[PDB]
């Protein structure tokens, strides 16, 4: 599952 | 149901739909300072404000 766009996790 | 978020650079990122938007919630990647808003709405908010006047996100699932 991607992470969100413009964050890492 | 088009979904826009400020990321930590300010940069608007989206749309996305509401099954992404709360899979990345309960996954735990956003704070509840975290910017959002749909093309609809006034203006972005914390997701902590949307909660204290709403008493829920408006993507979360269920019945």
């Amino acid at each position: 599952s991607r992470p969100p766009p413009g964050l890492t996790g | 149901q088009k979904w826009y978020y400020k990321d930590p650079q300010g940069e608007i990122q989206g749309p996305f739909n509401n099954q992404e938007m709360a899979e990345w919630f309960q996954a735990g990647y956003f704070t509840m300072s975290l910017l959002v808003k749909r093309a609809c709405d006034e203006s972005f908010q914390p997701l902590g404000d949307i909660m204290k006047m709403w008493g829920r996100v408006p993507f979360s699932p269920g019945p």
